[PDB]
């Protein structure tokens, strides 16, 4: 239990890399429509 | 508590019946899910 | 006091009743009328 | 009795529908809103009428955040409930003990205000229609009456005009006499039925006249007047372009004020819809957006809609 | 003087009677070309028909 | 110069008269789409 | 300096243009708008560029009510001028010495507020660029200056990397001395340039970092970071849908608010145009509409607009 | 109680999501349903000049 | 006061010159109405 | 007392200039890194 300055920039670090990582991967690839 | 059950059965139970009239008188008759759902999954 | 304000309500629906009389009556008279026309 | 049928006079329709062509199917107030709004109706059988709703707004104080809605109609009787978020209950009763005599009843509950319920019987003749309604009686212990009431009568003078009466009386709690309210109408149709006219008198001295036209098939428009010592009055201009595949509606004021409202229907199921009001006395505007989706409840009908 | 109140007003009245034609033509404008393109439509295939 | 309740009971009737003309001119008929 | 050619190192591409199809081509900020708007621009001239624009706004408190704009663009000089209701006056002129060097000037009069006008000089090289860009520049009677000055740098490191700094200096006064601001600038391609990051450190403390990837000819999305004792940030991820008939782009945000803008061209001259968001952590919501009418001034690129 | 808390929120939840899918579709939809239109109908135009 | 007599007459005139270049550069060269003309009636 | 501020700015400006110098040197280092690879 910390509510934080830390928390928060831990939180958006958290969001950065779930993101670089789903784009980086071939989910949005198959989401990405053949047409 | 007869009388406020008297009063719980206007507001929760009005639309279930207009609800059991419908299903009644489908010729489908689905479950509550389908019912319930927007969703024309059928 | 208020009794004159009670009277005055029930002319008023008095005159209403006499209308609705009058407007029921009226088609005949149009009608003799367009007859004398 | 015999010579009245010799006039052979036709049926009025009733009030609420004496300017049911120009305030409601021409003008946009009972269709207009504002902000996002989602609709997801779907019927689930048609020869029993049955269909339930969901509605979905944003940005109109009018219209709540979700609202659920569910109605039936056979032959001789309609039935219609609605529920809103903070579970306000609503529902409609409306039964035919005849094609001419029907018998309804509205309720709707406030869940932390008084519930105010209206129960209308309705009766028409060969010639002239009546209506009786009460909004919230109350027996006193004298055996007075203590409510709202509502009642009119029209009746047909010539095949193409009508005259009509209103009797309000409002007895609020029963230690102040209960008031009068009496207001005379007026209604002229067109022979050949291109265009209707409509004129009332309300108790409150405000005067509502009101003229509808069909120009043709496709294209109609009408215009009012109202007015309220103190008097008020306005003026509006408008036109419905109504059309296969979308609906227009358009509406100049004498406020100063313009508005428009589109349907447009892009499939059988979905139909975008636009309106936007625009005042200029103070140079603002008011704009809404929303769609419907419409879907059967059974494989027969969701062929059916397709064609 | 008279000549800028002038053109004030009449700008002005130019400016709300644009915006007011714009937005009562625009729909009407959308609206009738995507049913007068279902009319065309509807008439080449006719001919195709027959 | 009078800018009365009176005045702007005549302004508005006079609209509404103005306005019944327009529409019972055929001149709306014209405004009115051949299609 | 011959090895320096034996590198062969790539342009890269300007400060404002790091993160430009991100900031600008993915997300909708600088698109995005509220409330009705139309555009009503004409065009006279392509091989000397020469058009013209109409701008109607309503409902939106960056965009005035109405503002007229006219730009000339020949081979190597692009004028603008821009005309306000409450007649602000607005112009840029770009003047290229060469391909490689540019002058620019932008000139704005708020005729009322004291007339902010900046100098933009840049070069670019073939493996760095460089340019500087002054704000009401003015000397002091001691010979000083002062106003606002901004210079960057940006330098090829690699063909797939790009490092770069910004320097600005900013005298309000000259009593107060003047305070230097030094910004890290990153920029990374990928060797088939599928995917590009941009990283970026400002002076004041700020980290802003964005990144992209061209998934594919018709879709692409972009994600963003920045933040701000008192330290803040934000985060904000979209994808842009462009096609032949019309573009769309969305956006979805740390804070809770969703975007929506697409515009249809229904027509090769006309172009309709809809934005709109919501505010789910304040549930509230913000709603555009637009439209974009393109018009030749000759027949003969008339004909040419029409095909 | 605490179901009543659950259904609150679930309800709100459900709301929300709902209509941030309905508003980030439904555009994206109509727009690759026309797109769609326009490309059967410059196909069936070109295998009727083919 | 030469950049005070700048000062009005250039506010207004800056759009004046653009125009009179690009009037100058058209092939049609109408006349002002059509220049200030957003209608394409040309 | 500002001359302090105005010298440490001063020192800043001089550093960012010769992290110009630096970065220009840099593709030649990177080129000596990639021989020595």
């Amino acid at each position: 239990f910390k509510e934080s300055p830390l928390y928060t920039i831990a939180l958006n670090g958290a969001f950065f890399v779930a993101g670089v990582a789903f784009i980086q991967s071939p989910l949005m690839d198959m989401l990405a429509p053949q047409l | 508590k007869i009388l406020t059950l008297t009063h719980n059965v206007a507001h929760y139970g009005w639309i279930p019946f207009v609800l059991y009239l419908g299903w009644a008188h489908t010729s489908n008759r689905p479950n509550f899910l389908n019912l319930l759902s927007p969703l024309p999954s059928v | 006091e208020k009794r004159a304000h009670q009277e005055q309500t029930e002319k008023t629906l008095k005159q209403a009743a006499y209308v609705a009389a009058f407007l029921w009556v009226s088609p005949m008279i149009w009608h003799l009328v367009k007859k004398q026309w | 009795h015999s010579h009245r049928q010799s006039l052979e006079l036709v049926n009025p329709g009733t009030v609420e529908n004496l300017n049911k062509e120009v305030s409601r199917d021409v003008f946009l107030s009972q269709y207009f809103f504002t902000g996002l709004r989602a609709d997801l109706n779907k019927a689930f059988s048609m020869n029993p009428a049955f269909q339930t709703s969901h509605t979905f707004s944003i940005g109109s104080q009018a219209l709540p955040k979700y609202a659920f809605s569910a109605l039936f109609a056979n032959d001789n009787l309609f039935a219609q409930g609605n529920i809103d978020n903070d579970l306000s209950v609503s529902g409609r009763l409306n039964y035919g003990w005849d094609k001419k005599n029907i018998s309804k009843v509205n309720l709707q509950i406030s869940d932390g205000q008084p519930t105010m319920c209206q129960l209308e019987q309705d009766y028409q003749a060969s010639d002239f229609s009546v209506n009786v309604k009460t909004l919230n009686p109350s027996f006193s212990e004298k055996g007075e009456f203590t409510g709202v009431a509502v009642a009119s009568f029209l009746q047909s003078v010539t095949p193409q005009l009508a005259l009509g009466l209103e009797t309000l009386y409002s007895r609020t709690d029963g230690s102040a006499p209960g008031d009068a309210g009496v207001s005379y109408l007026t209604r002229y149709v067109s022979k050949k039925q291109d265009w209707i006219f409509s004129g009332q008198l309300q108790a409150n001295g405000a005067l509502i006249a009101s003229l509808w036209r069909k120009v043709a098939q496709n294209v109609e428009a009408g215009i009012e007047t109202t007015l309220q010592p103190t008097v008020e009055g306005s003026t509006t201009i408008g036109a419905k372009y109504e059309y296969r595949q979308s609906v227009y509606r358009g509406t100049l004021d004498s406020n100063g004020k313009v508005a428009c409202f589109l349907e447009r229907k892009v499939l059988p199921t979905l139909s975008v819809l636009f309106c936007g009001e625009i005042d200029h006395f103070k140079n603002d505007t008011k704009i809404g957006c929303g769609l419907q989706f419409e879907t059967a409840g059974n494989q027969e009908l969701l062929m059916l809609q397709q064609g | 003087s008279f000549v800028r109140n002038a053109f004030t007003k009449s700008g002005n009245l130019a400016w709300t009677l644009t915006t007011t034609a714009l937005l009562l033509g625009v729909p009407l404008s959308l609206s009738i070309l995507a049913e007068q393109q279902l009319i065309e439509m509807e008439k080449t295939f006719d001919l195709q028909s027959d």
